[PDB]
């Protein structure tokens, strides 16, 4: 579809079949069909799971101008005590976790070969894409159109460079992703990365 | 204390060795105009030494009885950058410069006389290959996993 | 299947009792080294599933963990106990004897014979009440007997793991232990200190 | 000049140029950030 970059030509293996294909690839990652295919996977997880990270980071944090609750910072959420200590409940999610994604893994190899319950045969996903399961994941029926998906890998790779700026200016600045806002807009001029 | 060994802040001998040095760059100014050049270089050697030592005894280093450092290089958390660091930033700057010499190789070898190509190398080619080997490690494993990596 | 979606080996049919298509490493290609396997599977399904009711029980009542009874043989003139009762014969080699002369000679009468068949499921005199005579519950019974067998296994090894973790402690006490505060005494605490 | 261009692409060229900017690079690193036995951060 559309240019990256005007007065350049778009490499052979993008065909613009794919949601999202702007014809950017300088470096040659996805030359091989293969490569494609699992990076088109590894793609999707990513953004699904920083724009949920970002959605975490961000609101909790919000609430100063509003004052409903009292939250920590994200970076200190996790030396608060909770009621289960925190190598229990590490153990828990990786239970969890590795049911979970051996289950979503098996799409990716054999498609098709995972659709149905293991417990309860009655129940099963409809067929669909490798990295749309849809079925009781899409239970408002929405209609899974190409304008839809592109909108889902926009807002995803935003929310991924969102992240990556999230974690970088914790590191220099050292307050909240909030209070950086906040401060660059008292002063433009002279609150930016360079300091003077 | 790994080895019988101890910190440089603590250790006499470290002390004595800047306390050495330091005399020993001292005596060389007594020699000259304090306004002349030589004096300012030999005050600029002096302040060098003196930070040099005082780098060495914030960064945790190990001292034996001769009161120079040692490396410890078993794996252990507390002088990891002593020698696990740089060892990977060396993995990473060496593959980098194997996967771009092995993709400029591999570029040329479909030519009708691919040797006029190594002793004259073709600019364009070789930077646009260059920035490729900025992402070696993801490219070779992904190459390895398709057994294009080996040939047949 | 043991985990759906992934292609089976060819030489795991399906129609082996117990027979799931287990076999990442490809031990069993080797038409040989498969029979044997199948044997040696079995011994250690039927030994092990006679230590797990020898290992709780004793403990269940009062007489000590399976670790316990093991510690008076390393001292000089250590006698066994079986009951609370000191037995006579329990010296050191006195027992070394008896049971390297009662075993060597049923296990070599096992090794001796030659028919595959025999030496996995050998029936005859060992099947005094006679459930082997009807060919269509003696197929349920096998796969009931390997799906345990296994289970045993599982449980021996932990028995074993967990001694480790907690030296001089039994299983039923360790069970004790996580009933009472499940959500801080567990696992977790063990692999992240 | 295409002449001129094609000798600044020999071998001994190249790799003397190179080289020169590989050296001059190093050596300010090491005038910057001197004496390193370690890597601290
Ligand atoms: C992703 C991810 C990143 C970048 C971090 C990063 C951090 N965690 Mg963290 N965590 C992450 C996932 C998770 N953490 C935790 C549980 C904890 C705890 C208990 C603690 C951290 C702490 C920290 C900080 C260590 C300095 C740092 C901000 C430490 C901290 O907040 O100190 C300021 C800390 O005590 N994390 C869990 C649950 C198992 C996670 C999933
Ligand atoms: C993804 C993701 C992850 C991993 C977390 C993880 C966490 N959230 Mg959270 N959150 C998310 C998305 C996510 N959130 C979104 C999308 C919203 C909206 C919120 C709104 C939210 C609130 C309002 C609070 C948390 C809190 C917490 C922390 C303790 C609660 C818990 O998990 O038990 C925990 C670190 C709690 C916290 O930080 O204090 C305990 C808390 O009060 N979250
Ligand atoms: C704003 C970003 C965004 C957008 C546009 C979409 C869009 C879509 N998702 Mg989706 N998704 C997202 C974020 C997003 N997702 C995130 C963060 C996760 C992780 C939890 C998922 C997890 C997910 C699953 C597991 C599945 C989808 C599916 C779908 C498709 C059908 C459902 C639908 O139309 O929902 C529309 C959603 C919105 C309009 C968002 C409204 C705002 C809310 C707060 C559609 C293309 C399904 C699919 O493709 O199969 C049919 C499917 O099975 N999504
Ligand atoms: C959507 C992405 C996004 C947005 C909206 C912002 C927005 C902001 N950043 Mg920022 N940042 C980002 C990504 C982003 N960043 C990333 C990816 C990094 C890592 C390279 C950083 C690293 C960074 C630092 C180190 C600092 C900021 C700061 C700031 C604030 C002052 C503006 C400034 O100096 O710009 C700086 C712009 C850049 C460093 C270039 C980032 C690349 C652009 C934004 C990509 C998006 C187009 C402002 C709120 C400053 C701050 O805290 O203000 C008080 C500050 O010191 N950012
Ligand atoms: C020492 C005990 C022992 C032995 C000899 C066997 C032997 C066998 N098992 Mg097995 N198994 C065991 C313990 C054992 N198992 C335990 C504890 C479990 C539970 C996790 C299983 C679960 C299991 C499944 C689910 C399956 C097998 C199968 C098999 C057969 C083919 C695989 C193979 O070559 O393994 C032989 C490998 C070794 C002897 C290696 C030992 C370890 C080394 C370090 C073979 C007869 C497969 C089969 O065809 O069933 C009939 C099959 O599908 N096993
Ligand atoms: C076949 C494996 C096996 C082996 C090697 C042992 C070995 C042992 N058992 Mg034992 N046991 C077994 C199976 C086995 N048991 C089974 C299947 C049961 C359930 C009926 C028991 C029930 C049992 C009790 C109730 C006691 C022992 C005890 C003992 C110890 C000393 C006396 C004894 O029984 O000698 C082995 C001789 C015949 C089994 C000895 C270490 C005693 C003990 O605690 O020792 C201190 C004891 O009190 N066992
Ligand atoms: C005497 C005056 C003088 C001064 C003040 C400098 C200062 C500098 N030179 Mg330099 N240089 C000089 C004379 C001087 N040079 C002469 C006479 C030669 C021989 C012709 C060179 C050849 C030279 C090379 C080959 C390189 C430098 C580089 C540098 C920079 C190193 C810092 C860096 O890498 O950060 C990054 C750079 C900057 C922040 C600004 C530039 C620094 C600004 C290095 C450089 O620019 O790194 C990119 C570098 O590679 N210089
Ligand atoms: C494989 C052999 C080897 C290795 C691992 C090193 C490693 C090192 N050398 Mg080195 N060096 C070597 C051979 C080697 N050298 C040889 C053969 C020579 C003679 C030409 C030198 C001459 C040399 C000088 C002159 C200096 C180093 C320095 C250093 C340190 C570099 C500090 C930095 O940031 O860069 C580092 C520990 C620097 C340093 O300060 O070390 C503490 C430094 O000034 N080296
Ligand atoms: C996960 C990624 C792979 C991990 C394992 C890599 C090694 C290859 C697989 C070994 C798995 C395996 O058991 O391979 C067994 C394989 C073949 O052994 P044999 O030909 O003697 O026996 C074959 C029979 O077991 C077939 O039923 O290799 C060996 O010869 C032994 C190698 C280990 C020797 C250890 C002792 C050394 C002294
Ligand atoms: C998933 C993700 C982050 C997820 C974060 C989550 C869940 C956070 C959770 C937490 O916060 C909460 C919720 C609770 C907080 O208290 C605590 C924690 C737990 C911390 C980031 C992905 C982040 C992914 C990022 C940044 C990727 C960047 C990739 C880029 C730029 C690639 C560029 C290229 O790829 C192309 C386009 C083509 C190549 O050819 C050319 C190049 C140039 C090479």
């Amino acid at each position: 579809k559309g240019e990256w970059l005007p007065g350049l030509a778009s490499p052979d293996y993008l065909t613009g079949s794919l949601a999202g294909d702007n014809g950017f690839d300088p470096l040659g990652l996805a030359e091989d069909p293969e490569n494609l295919k699992w990076f088109v996977q590894a793609e999707l997880v990513n953004g699904r799971w920083a724009m949920l990270g970002v959605a975490g980071m961000l609101l909790p944090e919000v609430f100063t101008k509003i004052g409903i609750i009292n939250v920590p910072e994200w970076y200190d959420a996790g030396k608060e005590q909770y009621f289960a200590s925190s190598s229990t409940l590490f153990v828990i999610e990786f239970i969890l976790f590795h049911y979970v994604e051996i289950r979503r893994w098996q799409d990716i190899k054999n498609p098709g070969s995972v659709n149905q319950d293991p417990i309860f045969k009655q129940y099963s996903l409809p067929k669909g894409e490798v990295g749309y399961p849809g079925g009781i994941f899409n239970p408002l029926n929405f209609a899974p159109t190409q304008e839809a998906k592109e909108k889902e890998l926009a807002n995803g790779r935003l929310a991924m460079l969102a992240f990556l700026g999230f974690v970088v200016q914790h590191n220099v600045t050292g307050k909240g992703p909030f209070e950086n806002l906040l401060q660059h807009l008292s002063d433009p001029w002279h609150n930016t990365i360079v300091q003077t | 204390d790994i080895s019988g060994l101890t910190p440089c802040k603590d250790s006499k001998q470290f002390a004595k060795r800047e306390k050495q040095q330091i005399k020993k760059l001292e005596s060389s100014l007594k020699l000259y105009a304090p306004e002349s050049a030589p004096a300012l270089a030999l005050n600029a050697q002096i302040e060098k030494t003196k930070r040099r030592f005082d780098n060495y005894g914030k960064y945790g280093l190990l001292c034996g009885s001769d009161g120079l450092p040692h490396l410890i290089v078993n794996g252990d958390q507390r002088h990891w950058g002593e020698f696990i660091t740089p060892g990977i930033l060396f993995l990473y700057i060496a593959g980098w410069i194997g996967w771009v010499g092995r993709s400029y190789l591999i570029a040329i070898s479909g030519e009708k006389k691919p040797a006029m190509k190594e002793i004259i190398i073709d600019v364009p080619l070789a930077s646009r290959i260059i920035f490729r080997g900025f992402i070696w490690p993801v490219a070779a494993y992904r190459e390895f996993l398709n057994g294009d990596l080996i040939a047949k | 299947h043991w985990m759906p979606g992934e292609p089976r080996p060819a030489y795991l049919d399906g129609s082996a009792p117990g027979d799931f298509g287990f076999d990442p490493l490809g031990l069993g290609e080797v038409p040989a080294n498969l029979e044997r396997y199948k044997e040696s599977e079995l011994i250690h399904c039927r030994w092990a599933m006679l230590a797990v009711p020898g290992i709780l029980v004793p403990e269940a009542l009062g007489y000590g963990n399976w670790v316990k009874a093991q510690e008076w043989a390393a001292l000089p003139g250590g006698q066994a106990t079986y009951l609370g009762n000191p037995v006579p014969w329990g010296t050191l080699p006195t027992i070394l004897a008896i049971e390297f002369l009662a075993i060597a000679f049923v296990e070599h009468q096992r090794s001796m014979e030659k028919d595959p068949e025999k030496k996995k499921y050998p029936g005859g005199a060992f099947d005094p009440l006679g459930y082997s005579k009807d060919p269509k519950k003696l197929e349920e019974l096998k796969v009931k007997e390997i799906k345990n067998g296994r289970l045993a296994l599982l449980a021996f090894v932990g028995f074993c793991v967990q001694q480790s973790a907690y030296p001089g402690t039994g299983p039923l006490e360790n069970l004790a232990t996580h009933l009472a505060d499940p959500w801080h005494n567990n696992i977790g605490d063990i692999v992240i200190p | 000049m295409r002449d001129l261009k094609t000798y600044l692409s020999v071998a001994p060229v190249l790799s003397t140029l190179w080289f020169g900017s590989l050296a001059g690079l190093l050596i300010e690193i090491n005038r910057l950030f001197p004496d390193a036995l370690t890597f601290p951060f």
